[PDB]
């Protein structure tokens, strides 16, 4: 022979991987990869971040202080893991506004509480409750004083509190709701109660609701809690005749990262930048389809569990 | 797809290449032989990396947001919450699937250009030695040594010296 | 208009082509004639259908929603449910107009490139009995019968039966 | 002659259509789709859905139970459609929230109305009001239960209901807010009222606002419409000592696809799978350019109405 | 890119063309010359000019919004306007990314297309009488004045008048 | 030579602009075009819009009539501008959604009050205050009427006035909150007040706060700031026993092209179509990064310093 002959071609593998194109919607080229994640290990790593486990305790009775979440003061997070088997066993409360305080303690990120000296002349302080038991005897929460009438009287409140520090402060206070008219008198003399807390820019007035409620823990009155913000420079006065869950102190408030997140997964010492309510998951792809609740440098949550990119040429074997 | 060199007049692919994603095959007065090509492999590679890596690169980091599930029937803020979230996720989806659906076509025809650019370069270079058969082979009218097909795969086949030989072989 | 061939160098269209998009007319030595080519149009109708077909189904399911209209003037809930509703119409009608226009291009662009693709095609088929004219029309060298140029359309020519006498045609 | 010729080319029609591109504003193809659909039939076609015509009642006083309503008792709806010709015939009345409510029974889907026996001792029970003749003599609605004085007194009426079914009920209730301070006494003997509502973790309490108002149908005073929900496991206390309008039983309560519409289009015999207030529209195409309202299986509502697709090359005439 | 044209078999750009974007230089047997061709020039500039301003041309109008910025800590409804804005600004910063980086991909891919087209008509205008030497260049076998190549330049090159020189000096 | 060469090729510059695209992130063109705006002149021009520059007043001051605005009587703006030197220097008052009432006299575009005649018969009118000295003398609000009693006595108010026009009516009232229980009853001899506005469809009924607050300007007391909205056909009821801030007539209400917005840039007679708190920008770029609140035909905030279009081919240089 005189000639000869030079062909030119491409390479194909046995099996390849269907991919949606524009014009297509299945085509088969030599390889594909894939875009959503969606597997978790099961477990919530601590590493790197600070994660405190509320085993039987919600973020609000940590805040107030029941006697079976004395384990929490000054606990510093900086990301809550609420379980399902909490429970509550002091005296029974409400919240107006029960999400809004969560969400504003959650994304603090401190339990710290500076205790500060208030003057109450004129009435007993520390009061107790047989429904809130701290040890053998009656107790009550550890941050709130129950003030009742002192002998024969209850005259009329009148404190203030100033605020020379260069941060704000959280004062958390409430109002007493009692069962009848008889328990009213005999502990504040007047027929009628009324808080008033004020600063140089707000005030909250709230006047005590008499009536019978479900029994809960061998209780009919309840217990509204409420808070108040005090900026740098700004003043506290507290007024009051009757029906005064007086505070202790003062939280410190923070800005940074920090949340809540409700989960019954386990902790244990992996190391893992996302967390998910199923556990710790990888990032290393751009989407998952886990849940769409998430924490830290997580990939995006996508509806469908395949999305196929490709990476190589089409595929035509023999 | 545009060009028609991958699934047009290049009939199948070679599953015995395992060294590249393009190259050569070539049948001499010796035998045969096989080989690749690193450059328009490489070109084609470094491209769908730059885009892959382009794509995979994180954007958000959120830490606060909003409530998204509820125990209780509320009223307005609720109707509002699910309706921001609903538009939100809706709004996303469709991103999501016309990102991927335009990158695959792109991917598709630029891995089709890249062995057109092969072919029409290896045309250019045998200047009137060589003829296409037009199923993806040359014929060369000039007789080669593997020396010769090797100076054809590494950009330096000088035509002039055997352009007498192939004008009176394929012409006469 | 990105290879060049429709509205590039064919100059204009055959209103009188009724049989298929892409089509052959040829002259001859018996008379004139005109055929269609099933193939080109096949994969451009197919391509253009799945596209259609694609982009139409629907998506969407909803049920219960926000208020939208309202009678009165009231504060903040209102005025946050009428930014969300004008964004998510500004939103929605900016991909409804990107799409189509990216669609469109595309659109052009493939049935412009099925059309090189068979002059390509046309072109490697006739080796060296043929000259391109310029204007979309191939000049062969040797004589052909009706039946020479269905050899031609149904892809079975035989180039090297007509050889000698076309090399002799038309380089002497 | 001795050679032949072989032309190539494609096909044109004389008029064609112009349609944009990335490139250009204005290129002129052979063929052309539109994808918005901006017509409408003008009539609501009673298939496959189950369209209820609320000709003269609204939603609510067809709850409530107003006189010229009482067509509308146990109405299961698919799609409620309100008339703007409604109006009331019966004591003038005012919802808190009014909204909130009207979505929570659209969405619900029925009118299902389980009476319930409730002891009212020391009580007057079926109040009448010349404002609402059901037929040649008083009436009122025919959910709601007026109690007032027996005699010469009107004891603290304090009743309990429990849910041991498994699905949630739905009470309505309401306070009588009255005109002078001659006509309370009257009607019950307190000189001040007050209602009590409560749940295991809930609770309403209402006191009514004595004073003038605007005469309506000849009354000027007025009625507060509320609402409680009780889920399976819970229990219902009601308290009172006047100004109490009580409930006569529960609706029950669905989950479903079911909502409202304002609209004035009449009703037809045809089958259609979206609604709109203006009537029904084919949903052959992805967009829609009549109304941003919609029911069912409907295209999406876009500003433009001339998007063209094109489905064919481009037009390059002799 | 993905003709191969511009980066492709053309090694560099001429920094010494200020008439035009296109254009050709010759080497002829009187001595060397330059110039410009408009056609390709202005089909590329009206081209980027409709696509530049198709972007640009204004959509929005907003008298009355939301408000944005806060001084206090409120509660759901202040978190619900900040998730909105967030969903918004989130939603509009991919779009502008997205439209940027196809625009610009068309944008070079068609002016790398006009050098191919341009190209490959100047091939077509030679039938027979040069070779390409595969540099971007045309080795022409017949012998041109001035006034050969400007009837080249301007489409009105009269290929048989040079035919048989041509094919003499060529092949023999 | 009996030969010939033709050789093809484009254009390059020596500097050219480096451009993101779909594969590369770093190429480089002959010519790019920016997309985002990032600077401002640091002036507002007062054409072609009218621009009011409110030195020393906010808006809900230039509304009521303080005594250190009475420049702003009857302004018409169409773009209000605040500064943050402003400050108050009347009766110190205290406004219930504050915002819903500054964006709904903003977007109204107009302060122009219609005085009408009401008839207060057995008080006396035109109270004054020693701290709103309009002169050398006390002084009050310019829009608002305190009445005290007349003697020994304060009759039960009960004034009406209908609106027979073809505009909407806006009224602004408010309610007086003593310091203590003796200024109470030495103002309005009842120990209660009690102020009820009415219309044909709502109704607002406020009772007074008695309490101590922090001093301002020399008072204890505050004033509550309300408002009702009239639309044609209706009717108004004011109803009161003590406690009234009487109005003096309404505003007209007007619907167009208006805002407010909160800047220290001085103001030049230069002309421009944007508007931002920076000052005025130029609008011939679709994209700007300057501020995220603008007035008038303004481009979009991105986040963006950079985002560049390629105008031109690849750059290839020798
Ligand atoms: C008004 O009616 C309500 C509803 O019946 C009364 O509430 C009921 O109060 C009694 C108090 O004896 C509760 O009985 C208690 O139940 C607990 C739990 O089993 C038990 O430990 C106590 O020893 C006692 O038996 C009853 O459950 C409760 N009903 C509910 C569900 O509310 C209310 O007392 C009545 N008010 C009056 C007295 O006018
Ligand atoms: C304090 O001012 C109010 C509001 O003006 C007075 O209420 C008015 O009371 C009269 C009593 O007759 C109502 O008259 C009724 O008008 C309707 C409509 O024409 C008519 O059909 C009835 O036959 C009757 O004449 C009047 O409507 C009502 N005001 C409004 C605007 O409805 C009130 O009387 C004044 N103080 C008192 C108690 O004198
Ligand atoms: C209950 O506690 C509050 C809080 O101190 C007492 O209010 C205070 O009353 C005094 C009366 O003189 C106010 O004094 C004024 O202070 C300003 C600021 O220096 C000054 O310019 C005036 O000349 C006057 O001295 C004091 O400001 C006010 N408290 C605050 C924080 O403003 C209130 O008196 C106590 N209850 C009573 C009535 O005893
Ligand atoms: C992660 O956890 C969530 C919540 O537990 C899982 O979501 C549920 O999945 C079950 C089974 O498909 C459904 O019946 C529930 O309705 C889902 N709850 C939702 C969506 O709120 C989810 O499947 C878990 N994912 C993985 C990968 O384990
Ligand atoms: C490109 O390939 C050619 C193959 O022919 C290489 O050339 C040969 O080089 C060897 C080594 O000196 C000589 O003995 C042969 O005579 C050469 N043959 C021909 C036909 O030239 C060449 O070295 C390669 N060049 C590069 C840069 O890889
Ligand atoms: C393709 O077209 C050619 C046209 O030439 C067909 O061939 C001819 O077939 C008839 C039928 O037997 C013969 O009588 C002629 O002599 C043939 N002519 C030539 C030039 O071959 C051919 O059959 C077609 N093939 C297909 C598969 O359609
Ligand atoms: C469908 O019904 C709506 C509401 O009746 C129509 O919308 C109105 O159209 C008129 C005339 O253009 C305008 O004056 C109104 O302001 C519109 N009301 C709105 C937008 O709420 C709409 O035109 C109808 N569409 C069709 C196709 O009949
Ligand atoms: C196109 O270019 C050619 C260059 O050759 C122009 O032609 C020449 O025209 C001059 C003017 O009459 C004559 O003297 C020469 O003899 C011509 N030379 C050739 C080779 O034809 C021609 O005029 C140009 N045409 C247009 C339309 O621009
Ligand atoms: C326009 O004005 C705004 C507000 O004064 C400027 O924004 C601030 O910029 C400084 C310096 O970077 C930051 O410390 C502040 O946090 C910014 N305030 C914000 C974002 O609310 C902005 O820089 C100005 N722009 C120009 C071009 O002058
Ligand atoms: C397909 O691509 C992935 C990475 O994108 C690579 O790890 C894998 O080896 C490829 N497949 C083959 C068969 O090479
Ligand atoms: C919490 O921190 C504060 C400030 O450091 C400190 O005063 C207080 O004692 C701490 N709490 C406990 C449990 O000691
Ligand atoms: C244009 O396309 C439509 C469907 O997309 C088709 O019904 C119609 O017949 C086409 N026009 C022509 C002239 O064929
Ligand atoms: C409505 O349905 C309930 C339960 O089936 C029934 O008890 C009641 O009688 C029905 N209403 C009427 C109008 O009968
Ligand atoms: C680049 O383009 C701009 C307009 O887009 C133009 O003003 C400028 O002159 C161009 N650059 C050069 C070097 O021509
Ligand atoms: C404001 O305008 C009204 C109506 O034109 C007029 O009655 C009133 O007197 C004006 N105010 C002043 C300051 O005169």
């Amino acid at each position: 022979n005189s000639t000869a002959t030079l062909c030119l071609g491409h390479h194909a593998v046995p099996n390849g991987t269907l991919v949606k194109t524009i014009t297509d919607d299945q085509i088969e080229v030599t390889n594909a990869t894939e875009l959503v994640q969606s597997s978790s290990t099961g477990k919530i790593c601590n590493n790197p971040h600070r994660i405190l486990d509320g085993i039987d305790c919600t973020l609000i009775d940590a805040l107030l202080g029941d006697p079976h979440c004395d384990v929490f003061q000054n606990e510093t997070w900086d990301l809550f893991v609420e379980r399902s088997k909490a429970f509550s066993n002091c005296y029974p409360y409400d919240v107006p506004d029960y999400a809004s305080l969560r969400s504003l303690v959650a994304s603090s990120g401190t339990l710290e509480f500076i205790t500060e000296g208030f003057t109450w002349t004129g009435v007993t302080q520390n009061g107790g409750s047989n429904a809130c038991k701290r040890g053998p005897g009656s107790g009550f929460f550890s941050r709130l004083n129950w003030l009742t009438k002192s002998g024969s009287t209850y005259p009329v409140l009148n404190v203030t509190m100033p605020n020379n520090d260069n941060f704000d402060k959280l004062y958390i206070w409430g109002i007493h709701h009692p069962s009848t008219n008889q328990e009213q008198t005999s502990l504040y003399v007047q027929a009628s109660g009324r808080v008033t807390v004020s600063t140089r820019r707000s005030q909250q007035t709230i006047i005590p609701n008499i009536g019978s409620r479900p029994w809960v823990r061998g209780l009919s009155s309840r217990i509204s809690i409420y808070w108040t913000i005090v900026k740098p420079g700004d003043v506290l006065v507290i007024n009051s005749n009757g029906n005064l869950i007086a505070p202790r102190g003062y939280f410190k408030m923070r800005t940074g990262k920090s949340s809540i997140m409700r989960s019954d997964a386990p902790i244990d010492t992996c190391i893992s930048e996302c967390i998910t309510p199923n556990g710790s998951i990888p990032n290393d792809k751009p989407f998952q389809n886990v849940n769409k609740i998430t924490y830290g440098a997580c990939p995006k949550y996508v509806k469908q569990n395949t999305l196929k990119l490709a990476t190589g040429m089409r595929n035509v074997p023999e | 797809g545009l060009f028609g060199a991958i699934a047009g007049f290049i009939e199948n692919g070679w599953e015995g290449m395992i060294d590249g994603w393009y190259g050569f095959r070539h049948q001499n007065s010796e035998g045969t032989g096989q080989a690749a090509d690193l450059k328009s492999t490489q070109a084609a590679i470094d491209q769908i990396n730059g885009k892959l890596n382009r794509v995979i690169e994180k954007t958000n980091e959120k830490f606060h947001q909003i409530e998204k599930e509820f125990s209780e029937v509320e009223g307005r803020i609720q109707d509002l919450e699910k309706y921001v979230e609903d538009t939100k996720i809706d709004l996303w989806s469709y991103n999501a699937e016309l990102l991927v659906a335009l990158e695959n076509q792109h991917t598709i025809d630029l891995t089709d250009s890249e062995m057109n650019k092969l072919f029409e370069k290896t045309r250019r270079q045998l200047r009137e030695n060589a003829e296409e058969m037009g199923n993806g082979c040359f014929k060369i009218y000039h007789k080669c040594d593997n020396a010769c097909i090797e100076s054809i795969r590494n950009g330096t086949y000088d035509h002039d010296v055997y352009r007498d030989e192939a004008l009176n072989n394929r012409f006469q």
